[PDB]
RNA sequence: CUUGAGUCUCGUAGAGGGGGGUAGAAUUCCAGGUGUAGCGGUGAAAUGCGUAGAGAUCUGGAGGAAUACCGGUGGCGAAGGCGGCCCCCUGGACGAAGACUGACGCUCAGGUGCGAAAGCGUGGGGAGCAAACAGGAUUAGAUACCCUGGUAGUCCACGCCGUAAACGAUGUCGACUUGGAGGUUGUGCCCUUGAGGCGUGGCUUCCGGAGCUAACGCGUUAAGUCGACCGCCUGGGGAGUACGGCCGCAAGGUUAAAACUCAAAUGAAUUGACGGGGGCCCGCACAAGCGGUGGAGCAUGUGGUUUAAUUCGAUGCAACGCGA
RNA sequence: GGCUGUCGUCAGCUCGUGUUGUGAAAUGUUGGGUUAAGUCCCGCAACGAGCGCAACCCUUAUCCUUUGUUGCCAGCGGUCCGGCCGGGAACUCAAAGGAGACUGCCAGUGAUAAACUGGAGGAAGGUGGGGAUGACGUCAAGUCAUCAUGGCCCUUACGACCAGGGCUACACACGUGCUACAAUGGCGCAUACAAAGAGAAGCGACCUCGCGAGAGCAAGCGGACCUCAUAAAGUGCGUCGUAGUCCGGAUUGGAGUCUGCAACUCGACUCCAUGAAGUCGGAAUCGCUAGUAAUCGUGGAUCAGAAUGCCACGGUGAAUACGU
RNA sequence: UGAGCCUUGAUGUGUAGGAUAGGUGGGAGGCUUUGAAGUGUGGACGCCAGUCUGCAUGGAGCCGACCUUGAAAUACCACC
């Protein structure tokens, strides 16, 4: 079972990231987390919906 | 078997293709070996036998004119 | 054996022609210059090379016994030869090199080896 | 092992009686894709009109 | 192997003499990739050379590179129950280097109180081929004279290479069928 | 009757059978000549032979199995079987004209005759090689294999039970089924334009069509289409032994089985692996090289080993500065 | 389940479809020539097509191009000749569009040919250097300890707070890396230039104390401005001879310092004195084709307190690749 | 052909030493074409080409006392 992850490689060109933000490296776990915990309960939520990606950008 | 047959010009390297014509097979060929009675009429005269390479081959010629290889 | 001897210039019978005999086994080859009435004036060997094995039974083994063999006899006074070849194995050419560059000339390469009117039976070895 | 073009690929993960189950797709739907494309200008036409500096004299 | 022809690095002159027949030399004097000391060592050799012999600086070390060059070499390739060896003669680029590892195999074991005149010591000595490296030479030519008798598996290749238009002899040379 | 077959003389190819004659070459041997330090064996090696003169080599004689050469897809026999050259006795098959008989035919239990090979009794013969036997070598075990010593045997003559994979494991003989060509021969014809061409027989063989096979293969010399008649087989293991009849101085031979156990065994082919069967290709896989760890001291991990416990994960390449 | 490792950069593997066999399955996926290549010339029941590789891609190298500072400075000014600053654009130089190189040209070779080599301009001719980059998937490889999770057990606990103790043990062996065993060096004194990145919770010039580490104060910062940091190896001069030294400097006593209630086994740093093993090491044992290998130092990721390690960077930079 | 007795003749390729180490006395060198040595010719003579060396011609050298290495020292004649 090989293979560095398909579409990981693609994430620096014409592939967009799955989130968009900066925080000045001190900051960038806090935002890492909380970017993390909106993935996660947010989409609790919307259970019962059909959806195809999440974006997240401050 | 340097094989008893001279050699046309003498020369320190015997030309082994030019003397033999009967010699060495079958009769010091099998050096150290089980001698059997019957099985060297079908075991050794193997004349026809090695043509057939020969002759596929020379087939194989007349194919390659046929599918455009030569 | 071997003596220290001073450098060499001597005379025995100065016979200027000779016969060699080159004895060709498996494991050896035994190389002996003889007059052409039929006596040794000296030989020489290849298991004296001390190679061991199936290593003693090539070609440059053959060489350098008909070397120190065809130097001997120098001292007999040859200057002309012929060999009789006697075996199936290896220096089949290179034993005749030596002859020629020991400074003789070795036009007669007659193979004698003896084909019996199908002799005694040989040991049977292994089972193929 | 392409670079270029987004290109979809998932992993699922999901349950049923006897444990969980998993899917993982490639779906590819073009090698030329302007779902996320290269910004407009290059630096050198763009912003001002006059450009050159001074190169000293303050 | 090897599915085609690949190439050699070209070494190109040093920065303090401006040759390439010294660039070559100071690259195996490097201990611990230090070429810029190997320069250092070869520089004040040579100047040492030159109070020996005043018409080159470069005398004692040029004869030294032509008297200790081995001209054949002796190659080893395993066959089955044996592992024999089997001669060559030897390309120029080996032939050079050789004799270039030989004066310097030789001069840091010279025990001189620096080495400047360990290295120059043995370029004077191998010039007038009475030095270290002349018995290098030596053995490596009579190994090449002495194992002419082997061949690769050699009963067996012996036909393969009668019918390949090969002589009805062994050949005492690699990878051929002999 | 001839449409089956049988017969007389003529011709032809061949190692068919049985008894006689006959030369030369190695080992082996006796004698004589020449000559000095190893020979032999094998992966490597030892046992074996040698300075008491080996080993090798030359000259002359010796003896016996055997006949190296016909050597090719040839030809002959009975399958197995047959190979030096001649002579004597003589079989069987292949041709061809002239000619004759006219179902005189097919098959064959029983049957009598008859051996590849060794086994084997007496006589003859005996040179090498060799089961066993002995010892080395292997450790890989049986004194086996493998190597060296080494015997019966192998070899001929007559004689005893005729064994097997006993052969195209293709019964016998006969009728029918597109052919060309090889090898090579009777014989009709040809400048015999090349082991050539055609007419028509001969064994022997390559190719492939109809038909036949599970598959390879066979294919006019069938394993096709068939004919009669005979021979033999009916799951494995255990059994080519046991049992009965019968033969053999004698060791042995001959047809040839069940209880019981058991759900398989067996012909073949695909593809991987694999060959110590043959060959090709590629990787720092080897070569062509250079440096690095093991050893020192330290740093760190692993296990050994320790206690209350010194926690686990990874362990041939897919482990130890790695999950941690 | 999710995920990844082995083979292996093997150079092969598969989808769609026909045909040949009764079918398992072949064929293509095999051949000749050629390669990093199922790349490309030729071609048979393989036709059509995809996967690995090839490519786009990022980066680097010159170099085209725009900026002109915290960047640069042929010339000019204060001037130690430092862009600190009056000023200046000849010039790297930085982040960004990227340019160039395709066996496309020309020649030789190769079956036309892919392609190997040579030519030439350019930094560079052979998909320019470097990376990304990994077929279907057996090996039942490994994680229930990222996490998903059925089966399935405790839930006064296979939970929790608090503390101490351990793997860092010692009889040893072994895997790895470091640095060394010299003089190519080390000693003393003098001497030179890095790249890249870290510094928002943090680091930090000058400061005064201190042998240093550090101490306590603090402008300043946003890092091409200030600082980690003296980059070391390398060079200069004079000096050293196998004696474990003039290499190597471990240990250990002792004092100063640090992060923390708390430094004992088990923590860090400075530094004084004395001063060993080890002279390249048996068995064992590995990476490498060139910016590599070797070797030297740096910073950072982690980061209470501790790097020999990992990651990247720059210094200095190797033998050879005949041949299968 | 052993042994005894006896006439002469030599090699000594050392750890350290340029090479020439059987024990050891005489004893401080032979200048004779330089004692030489040397291509070249022969001879004693061996851990195999090495020590010594006769001589047309050759004033070119063993090698010590010395110079030098070692436990012992070396010329050259003897003794064995």
């Amino acid at each position: 079972g090989q293979k560095v992850h398909p579409n990981g490689i693609r994430l620096g060109i014409v592939k967009p990231w799955n989130s968009t933000w900066f925080a000045n490296t001190k900051e960038f776990a806090d935002n890492l987390d909380s970017d993390f915990k909106v993935r996660q309960y947010l989409t609790k939520e919307l259970a019962k919906a059909s959806v195809s990606r999440i974006v997240i950008e401050r | 078997p340097v094989i008893k047959v001279r050699e046309n010009e003498p020369f320190d390297v015997a030309l082994r293709r030019f003397k033999r014509s009967c010699e060495k097979a079958g009769v010091l060929a099998e050096v150290r070996r089980r001698e059997f009675y019957e099985k060297p009429t079908t075991e050794r005269k193997r004349a026809k036998a090695s043509a057939v390479k020969r002759h596929a081959k020379k087939l194989a010629r007349e194919n390659a004119r046929r599918t455009r290889l030569y | 054996a071997k003596a220290p001897i001073r450098a060499r210039k001597r005379v025995r019978k100065q016979v200027s022609d000779g016969v060699a005999h080159i004895h060709a086994s498996f494991n050896n080859t035994i190389v002996t210059i003889t007059d052409r009435q039929g006596n040794a004036l000296g030989w020489a060997t290849a298991g004296g090379s001390g190679f061991r094995g199936s290593r003693k039974s090539t070609p440059f083994a053959a060489q350098v016994a008909a070397e120190r063999c065809a130097d001997a006899v120098k001292e007999y006074g040859i200057k002309n030869l012929e060999v009789m070849v006697k075996g199936p194995g290896p220096g089949r050419e290179s034993t005749i090199r030596a002859l020629n560059a020991a400074g003789f000339r070795i036009t007669n390469i007659t193979d004698v080896t003896p084909i019996p009117h199908n002799g005694c039976r040989p040991p049977k070895k292994r089972r193929v | 092992h392409t670079l270029r073009a987004d290109i979809d690929y998932n992993t699922s993960e999901a349950h049923t009686t006897y444990g969980v189950i998993g899917v993982k797709v490639w779906i590819f739907k073009g090698e030329i894709l302007g779902g996320m494309a290269a910004v407009e200008q290059p630096e050198k036409p763009a912003a001002q009109p006059k450009k050159q500096q001074r190169k000293g004299r303050k | 192997p090897r599915r085609r022809v690949i190439g050699q690095r070209k070494i190109l002159p040093d920065p303090k003499f401006g040759s390439e027949l010294l660039a070559k030399f100071v690259n195996i004097l490097m201990v611990d990739g230090k070429k810029s000391t190997a320069e250092s060592i070869v520089y004040s050799a040579l100047e040492t050379l030159a109070q020996r012999s005043g018409k080159s600086e470069l005398e004692a070390f040029e004869v030294a590179l032509e008297n200790v060059r081995p001209t054949v070499e002796v190659k080893s390739r395993r066959v089955g129950g044996s592992t024999y060896q089997v001669p060559v003669e030897v390309r120029p680029v080996r032939r050079n280097a050789l004799a270039m590892r030989w004066i310097v195999e030789a001069a840091r074991k010279r025990g001189d109180k620096s080495m400047a005149l360990r290295l120059a010591n043995e370029l004077s000595d191998a010039a007038e081929n009475k030095g270290t490296a002349v018995k290098k030479r030596e053995d490596v030519h009579r190994m090449a004279e002495a194992n002419k008798a082997f061949a690769h598996y050699r009963w067996l290749s012996l036909r393969s290479f009668s019918h390949q238009a090969g002589a009805s002899s062994k050949q005492p040379a690699l990878g051929y069928l002999n």
